[PDB]
């Protein structure tokens, strides 16, 4: 109930509105890393 | 009300064990006890006080004055913030003698 | 010390040999000339080496004209400052006025002279507050401390002192001792005591003086300094049975799911107040031994160790936690009491 | 070069450390300090202090060292102004007025 | 500990040069000295204590051993103005 | 110049994004010393557990306090610089260390003088932290050692 | 913990390994023999194989090449680490949870870092609006004072009120009510369960510590001749080297 | 096995190489979901 | 040289103002983009040159070293003098024993002044061709002064074909070369790019 | 160098150039005031003659 | 704020156009200010500045309260007075650790005679371990061993444990070796005069 309230503050999220669909955060949160994941392979096709 | 948790359940022990261990030392303590039970005849009468005390130790730095201070600039370096120790438990140990009495 | 002069003479006569009264060889020396006379390399040979040897210097600084007696270094910056010019004058005005504005700055201070202001003590705090307004309202423990204060500070306090939750204190004994000399007899009272929380704290003291009252005093700074904490989980206290045994004693617990104070009801209030409330006790004494309750007690407690420990180091399973339904406990919750 | 860096950014991150000493404005406060330390062991080099006198050594040096990282301030030039520091240092004070 | 040597102020500066810009662009430095804190090292400075003291009148630092010199306090990374000043003028005086 | 198009290169094809790195990572801590399990080693053990500790210690800026043989050494650190300031005594046991401890905010405290064994009895009670290795039961020509080896695993790290 | 002893080849190599902890033993081998048969590799195997930065995903989904299991904790399919002996595992095991618990949280040990923070911002707020009096008082207010008896007062105002306007900037929208102000601390226990926990184990039966790379393969090579999205401009690559 | 909170797991299924067929899959499942609940265990160990 | 070297270098002090004034520093937040004339290791070396300016005017007379005259020139032409460079290339006759950098130190002045100098870069150039001795940078500054003068030859430029295949160089006057080349359909290895 | 197999000549033992850094430490404050005190000494018998 | 136009609208501060407009930021403020600040005293005497606080080029992001606690002391790097409250001699004739000495008769004889009230003060009229200060004071400033010394008496503390951590990491037990410091000159050694 704390880490989860806790995490979410660190990225300047409300933690405690109802207005979360759960899922449309994990869709970003992968993109997020998806993008970073972008960046590091274009080393991996240059360094290639 | 929350949600229970692990904490919550161990100290509805704790409430329980501290008054139901010990035994009681002396009957005529009984004639003492209804103190408490004049108060709740007033406590409407006493219901704003609790809202300035329960202001006054959580919630009253937030709207506290720029009452203006000297401070030595030695001391402003060395700044630390910690707890040090609550002040419930500043009382006396007390005794409990039942080989002999 | 007939002994001794042989040895020294034969060291001054070794050293003698090391000298060199004459040429050792001819070829080298004109080969070693040749090279350095090609170029003009002999300079750095003179400068160098008369720096790190003097000999050579004294040889050489009699074809030298024109000498120079600068000071030596190091009474060097003395020098200067004795042959201060007029113009010189001028930083020693400032020099004076850079110190002079620090001393007035420690005299305001009262830095000055020597000053105490800290209290450096070690003497610890015991038994206060006999008496301060009662109690207050039960409040949160959120307000923290601020070092305001270069001079005060809560450094040098123990925890044991420091230590939240309150105690109560057990008699057990008090005796009466005595010291034979040769003109008269002394008395040292004694005093023991117990003491501990319902939460696995726990300890005991040795109180020894020239008063029954003293020995109290005394005793309580010992137990305090002597506090332990135990091995306890709030459910399920005691797994398994133990025994302790001193001499001429020996306690027995087994575990029950209620408690049966049936016994001494001195450790039926000692196994409350370290939190075995899960227990039933049993006493092996022909004879008493006030000494001998506790140190049997301090064998028993500290070889308790929790289920999950008891997992880990044997392969034994105590209890299971399970965030389970209510419906397979027919809708009663497990009180653990 | 990134098939090292696991262990030398390890030894680096200690080593900037050593650069993160406090800048200064006032270099006279180390001459100061430097001048006190001198005095400092001389008066105790055969001998401890005592409390009292302890105190009066480290606070010097709590103290001068905020003017190394306090900026320089306005000083004095008159030799009227002069003299009364002398006397607010002698307890003397003007009487015949 | 035996005094002024025209080899060891000029050599030991290029032999610390020629490491650094063999090693790469980000180096590991381990237990080393980086670039900060040569320049800050006291062992250093001695380099420099007698390097300018090569640079006096009356000792003989050759000008050749000055190029090793000052060609790799280039790449170190140190530049001073007297070491400028106090070079220029010393070739200004075997002339003279 | 390699230094600058390289560092440019970084950044136009990096981006560390640190909203996570609040969280506890024991990144930024490795071993250094060689090890490998016999009877002889078994001093080794403890001072590699003794730099993992530590290593995670690294970005406190907290004052530190030692007694040596004779002198003491102190580093007064704060957020903003860091001194060091030693002295001379002939009884490092006196009453007087306190006022140090206050004036100066010490978190952390060290020993290193073989004859100073009042330390760990009085100062284990104060929840402060300690380093001692002289109450250890062996002979006393290693204990000597090992309390320079703490020194110097723990001051590689703090400063 | 898994503790690859022997050969793998197919579904199962690319199943076991997405667990965190597969260790890679001298005694593996680890192939992937499908294109053998005429069938692709399968179960999720095409995830992780394309994730690796050299492309060896696709050296290994085409060509069956064997790989010890250094050369498997390296390369980023398996855990850095690696397993050394059977010997003297429980007993080393128990000393970490001995020490270890799981019963605390991120409350026990960060459940106070907010009443300290909010102290602070109340607390320099007072000094900061206090110490400027200090300086206004000295600087200005008297009409002489030695400390700055020289000092062009018209200039050294601006220095302050070019100060003031930025603590009005900064520090607007701040509400001390405020949870985004704060320090705000978790803890994570798999990740400590590798770092802190496996310390004593890490001594004797697992590698402790990741080092290394790959050697037994020429990566640059592959790298250069298994990059493109076709098979024929491929074989063209490597034979060109 | 049990040594602690460990569960020392061993596949002996050597005769038919340990394929994955069902009834060798409905095991590891029957195993390592049954190690998950069981919280008085902490970890495991998987070996042939 | 060494000292032009490590005045001309553009680079921040250990300590102390890098530049005249704190006035000049307000425009330059970057260093190595600025100028010769703000730095202070630079203004202080030209007070010292032009007074050595007339002590080696004197002594270079009725001289015939070239490898001498050839370093002044550049030492000073790396300042910002030019006309104290000119006179001392005048002076020269002989062409003997010769170090590369004293031929690549020269041409600087020639291509500077080619309608001056036309000769000595018709000699210099016919010498060094039969050098096996040469750096990789002195072969790039060869061809691009050649091309200032359009003096270039295939032997000048097989030097490099012999001389840049298995590695680069960090001399800065590549990228004209390099590009300017290909105009005249010639090509260099990678080490080029 | 093959006298001993199990010892290394260059290193010393520890915590010897703390004291011989410190003796010299030592050493000028007691030169220094020397210099020092006689300066003021000079004072009270030249200006008593 | 709220609605992220601070950037937009206002623009951002700059110490000309606060000097620009001093007055008009000044009017509701007292009168005791407005003279002090005044274009007439300024630029006559050929006064100075230093802009303590410019030099430490801030951005507004180390001024939100949090980073207010690693940047205190960059806000505010000029000292304060410390203002001459009662505390004064005066208050040693009242206090009880203070017993004022009494002196006789006698003791008048040397106080003046040595020392006329016409002569100005110096630094022989303080006490000596004041007066030694000084003496140090203005010689440290020379001396080249104390300078050196001090300006790297830290880096020997650091250079010590860095070679003893190689000795840790190879198990060999750490360990010295010669010459690693600099030479500082052992006066015993040297021969310098008893008397300068």
């Amino acid at each position: 109930i704390y880490d989860v309230e806790e995490f979410l503050q660190s990225h300047n999220i409300n933690s405690k509105s109802p207005a979360i669909n759960i899922a449309d955060l994990r869709e970003k949160f992968y993109l997020m890393e998806k993008l970073n994941r972008k960046k590091i392979e274009k080393l991996n096709r240059l360094s290639q | 009300n929350i949600l229970k948790s692990k904490k919550t359940k161990i100290k509805n022990l704790l409430f329980f064990i501290k008054y139901f261990s010990v035994l009681r030392k002396r009957q005529s303590r009984i004639f003492n006890l209804a103190r408490v039970k004049s108060r709740l005849s007033k406590r409407r009468f006493f219901k704003k006080k609790l809202k300035k005390k329960k202001i006054a130790k959580y919630f009253f730095q937030m709207f506290k004055k720029l009452k203006f201070k000297h401070k030595k600039y030695i001391n402003l370096i060395n700044l630390d913030f910690y707890f040090i120790r609550n002040k419930r438990f500043f009382r006396l140990h007390r005794l409990y003698d039942i080989r002999k009495k | 010390s007939r002994s001794g002069t042989i040895v020294k003479t034969m060291q001054k006569i070794s050293d003698k040999f090391k000298v060199k009264q004459t040429v050792a060889d001819k070829q080298k020396l004109q080969s070693f000339l040749t090279e350095q006379t090609r170029d003009g390399s002999i300079k750095e040979t003179i400068d160098v080496t008369a720096k790190y040897d003097a000999e050579f210097k004294t040889f050489i600084k009699d074809y030298q004209a024109k000498h120079k007696q600068y000071p030596h270094i190091l009474d060097l910056s003395h020098y200067s400052r004795e042959n201060s010019t007029l113009s010189k004058s001028n930083q020693l005005r400032q020099e004076e006025i850079d110190m002079i504005e620090e001393f007035r700055n420690r005299k305001i201070k009262k830095i000055n002279e020597p000053i105490d202001l800290i209290d450096y003590s070690k003497d610890p705090e015991i038994n206060e507050a006999d008496e301060e307004a009662g109690e207050e309202d039960f409040t949160l423990h959120q307000d923290p401390y601020i070092q305001e204060d270069r001079n005060h500070g809560y450094k040098a306090k123990e925890m044991r002192m420091g230590l939240n939750d309150d105690f109560m204190i057990v008699l057990l004994d008090r005796d009466v001792t005595t010291q034979v000399t040769t003109l008269n007899r002394v008395n040292h009272f004694r005093y023991l005591i117990f003491m501990g929380n319902a939460n696995g704290l726990v300890g005991y003291g040795k109180g020894k003086g020239s008063d029954f009252e003293e020995a109290l005093d005394n005793a309580i700074l010992h137990c305090k300094r002597n506090l332990i904490a135990v091995p306890l989980d709030i459910f399920h206290t005691v797994p398994e049975p133990l025994e302790g045994h001193f001499n001429g004693f020996q306690i027995k617990i087994h575990p029950s799911r209620t408690f049966n104070p049936w016994g001494a009801p001195v450790l039926a209030s000692m196994l409350l107040l370290t939190g075995l409330r899960h227990c039933r006790f049993k006493t092996i004494s022909k004879k008493v031994n006030s000494y001998a309750l506790c140190m049997a007690y301090f064998r028993m407690i500290t070889k308790n160790r929790t289920p999950k420990d008891i997992c880990e180091q044997t392969g034994k399973k105590i209890y299971r936690e399970n965030w389970g339904a209510p419906y397979f406990l027919n809708h009663v919750s497990q009180n653990f009491l | 070069s990134e098939r090292s860096k696991g262990e030398a950014e390890m030894q680096e991150f200690l080593k900037k450390k050593q650069m993160e000493v406090g800048k200064i404005r006032n270099p006279k406060a180390v001459e100061k300090l430097n001048a006190f330390r001198i005095w400092r062991e001389q008066k105790y080099a055969n001998r401890d202090p005592t409390a009292a006198e302890f105190e009066q050594i480290m606070k010097i040096e709590g103290e001068l060292i905020l003017e190394s990282t306090l900026a320089p301030y306005g000083q004095i030039e008159t030799d009227k102004e002069i003299e009364k520091t002398y006397l607010h240092l002698l307890d003397i004070q003007d009487f015949s007025d | 500990r035996l005094g002024f040597d025209q080899k060891m102020t000029s050599e030991t500066l290029f032999y610390l040069s020629a490491t650094l810009n063999s090693l790469g662009p980000n180096p590991n430095h381990y237990f080393d000295y980086n670039l900060e804190l040569l320049k800050d090292s006291w062992r250093f400075d001695d380099l420099v204590g007698d390097f300018r003291y090569g640079l006096k009148s009356g000792v003989e630092f050759s000008p050749e051993r000055i190029a090793q010199g000052l060609r790799s306090l280039k790449k170190l990374g140190y530049s001073n103005s007297r070491i400028t000043r106090e070079a220029i003028q010393k070739i200004h005086r075997m002339l003279t | 110049m390699i230094n600058k198009k390289l560092n440019l290169f970084l950044i136009e094809n990096k981006k560390l994004l640190k909203t996570n790195t609040e969280i506890y990572n024991l990144n930024k801590n490795f071993n250094l010393i060689k090890f490998f399990k016999l009877t002889n080693y078994k001093e080794i053990k403890a001072l590699i557990s003794l730099l993992k500790c530590i290593n995670c210690l690294n970005k406190l800026n907290k004052s530190i306090f030692i007694f040596n043989k004779n002198f003491i050494t102190v580093v007064y650190k704060t957020n903003f610089f860091k001194k060091l300031l030693t002295y001379k005594f002939i009884n490092i046991e006196l009453m007087l260390t306190l006022k140090l401890f206050i004036f100066f905010n010490t978190r952390i405290f060290i020993n290193t003088s073989d004859t100073f064994i009042k330390f760990k009895s009085e100062y284990e009670t104060y929840p402060e932290i300690l380093f001692d290795c002289y109450h250890n039961h062996f002979s006393r020509k290693r204990v000597k050692n090992l309390s320079y080896k703490m020194f110097l695993l723990i001051m590689y790290n703090l400063i | 913990l898994i503790n690859i002893n022997g050969l793998i080849t197919g579904s199962a190599a690319s199943i076991f390994t997405r667990a965190p902890f597969a260790l890679g033993s001298k005694n593996t081998k680890w192939r992937l023999n499908e294109t053998s048969l005429g069938y692709i590799p399968d179960a999720g195997a095409s995830y992780y194989l394309s994730r690796l930065n050299m492309e060896l995903g696709t050296f290994l989904a085409l060509t069956g090449w064997q790989i010890d299991g250094y050369d498997l904790s390296r390369s980023g399919i398996a855990f850095e680490r690696m397993f050394a002996t059977h010997q003297n595992i429980e007993e080393n095991w128990k000393v970490a949870h001995k020490k270890h618990d799981q019963e605390t949280t991120s409350e026990d040990l960060y459940g106070l870092n907010k009443f300290v923070d909010l102290t602070k911002q109340l607390y320099y707020k007072e000094t900061y609006f206090s110490q400027l009096n200090e300086e206004v008082y000295n600087r200005i207010h008297k009409q002489g004072e030695i400390y700055y008896r020289n000092e062009n007062k018209r200039l050294a105002m601006a220095e302050i009120l070019y100060k003031h306007q930025m603590q009005d900037r900064a520090n607007l929208g701040f509400k001390a009510d405020d949870l985004f102000n704060r320090s705000h601390e978790i803890l994570n226990r798999l990740l400590h369960y590798e770092q802190c926990v496996m310390f004593d184990l890490g001594l004797e039966n697992i590698e402790l510590q990741t080092s290394g790379t790959v050697t037994s393969l020429p990566l640059f090579t592959i790298g250069r001749c298994f990059s493109a999205n076709s098979i024929e401009e491929i074989i063209e690559r490597l034979r060109e080297e | 096995k049990r040594s602690g909170d460990v569960a020392f797991s061993y596949l002996n299924g050597e005769y038919k190489q340990n394929t994955l067929d069902t009834h060798m899959i409905k095991e590891i499942t029957r195993f390592l979901e049954s190690y998950e609940i069981d919280s008085s265990i902490r970890a495991v160990f998987l070996e042939n | 040289l060494a000292v032009t070297e490590y005045s001309n270098s553009k680079l921040s002090e250990f300590k102390g103002q890098t530049f005249l004034n704190e006035k000049w520093a307000d425009f330059f937040p970057q260093v190595d983009e600025a100028d010769r004339l703000f730095f202070v290791q630079f203004l202080d070396s030209q007070k010292l040159f032009i007074e050595v300016s007339e002590v080696v005017l004197e002594q270079t007379k009725n001289e015939k070293d070239v490898n001498a005259l050839g370093k002044y020139a550049a030492a000073f032409g790396n300042i910002g003098l030019i006309g104290v460079s000119k006179e001392l290339v005048k002076r020269i006759t002989s062409l003997e024993g010769m170090s590369t950098q004293t031929g690549i130190c020269i041409l600087r002045v020639c291509s500077e002044f080619p309608e001056e100098f036309s000769q000595l870069s018709e000699n210099i150039i016919q010498i060094l061709e039969k050098s096996s001795d040469i750096t990789a940078s002195q072969a790039i500054d060869l061809v691009y002064y050649e091309i200032a003068l359009n003096k270039v030859s295939e032997a000048s430029l097989n030097i490099l074909k012999q001389q840049s295949k298995h590695i680069l160089d960090e001399n800065p006057r590549l990228n004209y070369v390099s590009q300017y080349l290909k105009l005249q359909g010639v090509d260099l290895g990678y080490n080029a790019s | 160098d093959e006298s001993k197999l199990y010892r290394d000549f260059e290193r010393t033992k520890f915590g010897s150039n703390q004291r011989d850094q410190r003796i010299i430490f030592e050493r000028h404050t007691s030169h220094m005031m020397k210099r020092i005190n006689q300066s003021l000494e000079r004072e009270e018998k030249i200006k008593k003659l | 704020d709220k609605y992220n136009l601070v950037d937009e609208v206002i623009p951002k501060p700059e110490f000309k156009e606060i000097l620009k407009n001093i007055d008009y930021l000044v009017d509701q403020a007292s009168t005791s200010i407005k003279v002090q600040i005044a274009k007439e005293k300024n630029q006559n005497k050929d006064l100075y500045f230093r802009g303590n606080f410019l030099q430490e080029n801030l951005k507004p992001e180390d001024l939100m309260w949090k980073h207010f606690h690693n940047n205190f002391v960059s806000i505010f790097p000029e000292s304060m007075p410390e203002q001459e409250q009662i505390s004064q001699s005066v208050q040693n004739e009242n206090d009880i650790r203070f017993h004022p000495k009494e002196l006789d008769i006698v003791d008048y004889g040397s106080s003046n005679s040595k020392e006329q009230e016409n002569r100005k003060r110096g630094e022989r009229d303080l006490s000596k371990d004041n007066q030694i200060e000084i003496e140090l004071y203005r010689r440290i400033k020379t001396d080249p061993f104390f300078r050196h010394y001090i300006q790297n008496e830290i880096k020997y503390f650091t250079e010590r444990i860095e070679d003893g951590v190689l000795d840790i990491a190879q198990v060999i037990v750490p360990a010295d070796r010669k010459n690693d410091t600099p030479f500082y000159y052992d006066p015993t050694l040297e021969d310098i005069p008893l008397d300068l």
